[PDB]
RNA sequence: GGAUAGUGGCCUACCAUGGUUUCAACGGGUAACGGGGAAUAAGGGUUCGAUUCCGGAGAGGGAGCCUGAGAAACGGCUACCACAUCCAAGGAAGGCAGCAGGCGCGCAAAUUACCCAAUCCUAAUUCAGGGAGGUAGUGACAAUAAAUAACGAUACAGGGCCCAUUCGGGUCUUGUAAUUGGAAUGAGUACAAUGUAAAUACCUUAACGAGGAACAAUUGGAGGGCAAGUCUGGUGCCAGCAGCC
C-alpha cells in the first residue's frame, strides 16, 4: 500500500439506486496489480462510507504497468447495496451464498420429464407401481 | 447476429513483381530504417497514396469551396502534427508531394536512433520490441509508432526496465547473484 | 459515319446490338450457357476425386519425346473418363491402380498444357497423401 | 526402345548427396541487414555488373 | 348480387368483344430470392450479392383448417404422396432449411461444451424463462501489429582523412570469424492479482525460462518474359522439366 493513489474520476451520484459511480484509477507503480479487496477497502476508508457497501469491477491495466482503471460503486447503505447490486456480485464480494444447482441440460431435462407428467402424479405412479407389482 | 466488425487492408503489392530499380530502392530502405521486411514499405506507400489521392481530389475542386477548405485544412494539419509536411507551409502542394523517406524518418523506429538511444537503427529495433522504450509516461513496443512531435522530447527509457533505473535484468540478476556467491 | 448510331434515343439499338455481339467473347458465351456444369468433366469445380483406372503411356508432341504413364480416372460426381497427368519425376509409383486421386486442372483453363497431348489435367493427391509429399519423401501413403 | 516403364530412372541414379552442415541464416530483419550490406556497402565484387552469383573464375 | 375487414372477375348470373404485343407481348432458360452492398475501376464500365441490415418465401411435397387481434402456423391439427420409428401385431406416434451432433453428398465448411453476467424479448411480469444472444472449444476464410537476435578484442575484405622521420602510427570507423565476451528480452512453464456467473485468454507481474549440434522459417525459383549460376556430379530426346517460347 505505497503510493497506491487510488483516485476516482467522473463522479455521478444517482439516488435513483442510491449511491454514486466514478471511475477509479490506481496508479500502482513497483506493482504487478492491486486486488479488488485490497481497492475496495482503501475507497472505503478513503470515502468513510463502509467496507461492504463500496464495489469494483472492470479494472483492466494499462499496456506496460504503472495504471489500472475500473469501474467503481459507492452505497449510501449496505442495505440498499445488497437491494441493488447483481447477485454474481454480491456472490463475488462475498456478501451473499450463492445458490446450488444442476447444469442447465439437467434442469431443461427435468423440466421436460415434468410437463411430460400431467398433474402432481403421485396417484399415477402409486397406481403404475400396483399394475407392474400386480 | 451481431454487427459486422470492419476490417481493412494497409499495404498494396507493387504491380511488377521484378523489377530492379525498385527493388534496389526498396532495399536501400530497408537496409537504411532497419525494417524487417517490404510490406513495411508497400503500407507506407498505400497511406501515401490515400492521402495524396484525398489531396488531388480535393485540388480538382475549385478555390473556396467549402469542402476543399475543410478538408485541405484538415489533412495539412493532421500532416504537420505528425511531422512529414512543413510547419510553415499549408501551400498543399507538399500535400501532392510528400515522400515515403519522408514517413519512415517520422516512424518511431528511427525516432529512437535519431534522439540518440539507440547507437544503430537495428538496435533502436530490438530496444522498443523489448520494451526498453517509453513514448511519453506509456510504454510502446511498436517500431512504427508515427510520433507527433509532440512525444518526440518526451522520447525516452522506461522507468520499468533497465537502461531507466529502478530495474537490474534478466541475466543482471543472475550475474548479482553470481557475484554474491563469489564475494560470499 | 461509324457504323454504330449516334441518335439520342438510339439506346435500345445499341444495347441490343452490345448484347448480340458478345456472343463472340469465348468467355462470355460459356458463362452464359453453363457449359461448366453441363459439359466440363469437372463441372465447373477447381478439383475432383476420381478412381484410377489402367496405364496409358501418352507420348510427347514434337520435339520431344518422353512415354511412360498417365493416369485414367473415372470421376466420382460425374462417372466421366478423364486422362490425368502425374506431375513429377518417379511419381508413377504412387500412382498405381484403384487409388482415390483429386485432380486439379493443368493451369490453361481446360486446355492440354504442354507438350502432353489430350492431358488437361493432373493429380495433386492419392488417398489423401500429396504428391508433393510422397515425392520429397515427407510422407508416405497408408497402405494399410 | 519401349521407355513406358522406368519411371524415376534419374531420380534412382542419382548419387545421393548430403546436405552440407551449415551455420544458420539470419531471419527477417536480419537478412535483410545482411542483404543491405552485401549488395550496398561492400565493395567485394562490383566492378562489371554487380552480379549476385559469382561462378568460380 | 355473393363473399371479404374491406376495393376489385375475387366469384357468380346477363351482355358487349374486348385486353397485350417487334417500344419484343406470349413462351423457354436461369448452376435467379430482390435491395442496401462487394471486388475491381483515369473516366466510362465488368463481374458478384446464399450470407451479420431491410423486404419476401418456406418448414419433406402439395392441400385444408382450429384457436386467435394477428397463422392458411407446422418445436398446432387433419388428410393424401414420399420417407421413416416402436410393438406383445391389437395399435401408436414423426417432421433439425433452430442449437450442438450423425450419415450421405461431395473440392468444399467447427463442440452432441458453459451461462442468462451483457443486448434484448416474452409472461400474471423488477423475481422465471430464452441453443435469441453472449462465453468458451475447433478454426492459416480473410484482416491488424509484429520473435527469430542487438552491441564488443583480434585472425581478413577495403567506400571517406593527417608528417617529406618515402611498406612507420593510425586521433574519427563498414562486414564473417573456425583463438571470443561482466548485456537484452520475448515464446513457454506459474501458487499470484485482474477479466469473467467461476477459469484457461489478453493486459500486470513472483520465480524459472538463450549462444549458436541448439528456442534452428519456410514456400517458390536462378534461359527469357522476370534479378537470381555457361559452379560441380549424375542421366543422355531416357528420366523429367516447361503457364508461353
Amino acid at each position: 500500500s505505497d503510493a497506491v493513489t487510488i483516485r476516482t474520476r467522473k463522479v455521478i451520484s444517482n439516488p435513483l439506486l442510491a449511491r454514486k459511480q466514478f471511475v477509479v484509477d490506481v496508479l500502482h507503480p513497483n506493482r504487478a496489480n492491486v486486488s479488488k479487496d485490497e481497492l475496495r477497502e482503501k475507497l472505503a476508508e478513503v470515502y468513510k462510507a463502509e467496507k461492504d457497501a463500496v464495489s469494483v469491477f472492470g479494472f483492466r491495466t494499462q499496456f506496460g504497468g504503472g495504471k489500472s482503471v475500473g469501474f467503481g460503486l459507492v452505497y449510501n447503505s449496505v442495505a440498499e447495496a445488497k437491494k441493488f447490486e447483481p447477485t454474481y456480485r454480491l456472490v463475488r464480494y462475498g456478501l451473499a451464498e450463492k445458490v446450488e444447482k444442476a447444469s442447465r441440460q439437467q434442469r431443461k431435462q427435468k423440466k421436460n420429464r415434468d410437463k411430460k407428467i400431467f398433474g402432481t402424479g403421485k396417484r399415477l405412479a402409486k397406481k403404475v407401481a400396483r399394475r407392474n407389482a400386480d | 447476429p451481431r454487427a459486422p466488425r470492419t476490417y481493412s487492408k494497409t499495404y498494396s503489392t507493387p504491380k511488377r513483381p521484378y523489377e530492379s530499380s525498385r527493388l534496389d530502392a526498396e532495399l536501400k530502405l530497408a537496409g537504411e530504417f532497419g525494417l524487417k521486411n517490404k510490406k513495411e514499405i508497400y503500407r507506407i506507400s498505400f497511406q501515401l497514396s490515400k492521402i495524396r489521392r484525398a489531396a488531388r481530389d480535393l485540388l480538382t475542386r475549385d478555390e473556396k469551396d467549402p469542402k476543399r477548405l475543410f478538408e485541405g485544412n484538415a489533412l495539412i494539419r493532421r500532416l504537420v502534427r505528425v511531422g512529414v509536411l512543413s510547419e510553415d507551409k499549408k501551400k498543399l502542394d507538399y500535400v501532392l508531394a510528400l515522400k515515403v523517406e519522408d514517413f519512415l524518418e517520422r516512424r518511431l523506429q528511427t525516432q529512437v536512433y535519431k534522439l540518440g538511444l539507440a547507437k544503430s537503427v537495428h538496435h533502436a529495433r530490438v530496444l522498443i520490441t523489448q520494451r526498453h522504450i517509453a513514448v511519453g509516461k506509456q510504454i510502446v513496443n511498436i517500431p512504427s509508432f508515427m510520433v507527433r512531435l509532440d512525444s518526440e522530447k518526451h522520447i525516452d527509457f522506461a522507468p520499468t526496465s533497465p537502461f531507466g533505473g529502478a530495474r537490474p535484468g534478466r541475466v543482471a540478476r543472475r550475474n548479482a547473484a553470481r557475484k554474491a556467491e563469489a564475494s560470499g | 459515319g461509324k457504323g454504330k448510331p449516334r441518335g439520342l434515343n438510339s439506346a435500345r439499338k445499341l444495347r441490343v446490338h452490345r448484347r448480340n455481339n458478345r456472343w463472340a467473347e469465348n468467355n462470355y458465351k460459356k458463362r452464359l450457357l453453363g457449359t461448366a456444369f453441363k459439359s466440363s468433366p469437372f463441372g465447373g469445380s477447381s478439383h475432383a476425386k476420381g478412381i484410377v483406372l489402367e496405364k496409358l503411356g501418352i507420348e510427347s508432341k514434337q520435339p520431344n519425346s518422353a512415354i511412360r504413364k498417365c493416369v485414367r480416372v473415372q470421376l466420382i460426381k460425374n462417372g466421366k473418363k478423364v486422362t490425368a497427368f502425374v506431375p513429377n519425376d518417379g511419381c508413377l509409383n504412387f500412382v498405381d491402380e484403384n487409388d482415390e486421386v483429386l485432380l486439379a486442372g493443368f493451369g490453361r483453363k481446360g486446355k492440354a498444357k504442354g507438350d502432353i497431348p489430350g492431358v488437361r489435367f493432373k493429380v495433386v493427391k492419392v488417398s489423401g497423401v500429396s504428391l508433393l509429399a510422397l515425392w520429397k519423401e515427407k510422407k508416405e501413403k497408408p497402405r494399410s | 526402345h519401349g521407355s513406358l516403364a522406368r519411371a524415376g530412372k534419374v531420380k534412382s541414379q542419382t548419387p545421393k548427396v548430403e546436405k552440407t552442415e551449415k551455420p544458420k541464416k539470419p531471419k527477417g530483419r536480419a537478412y535483410k541487414r545482411l542483404l543491405y550490406t552485401r549488395r550496398f556497402v561492400n565493395v567485394t565484387l562490383v566492378n562489371g555488373k554487380r552480379r549476385m552469383n559469382p561462378g568460380p573464375s
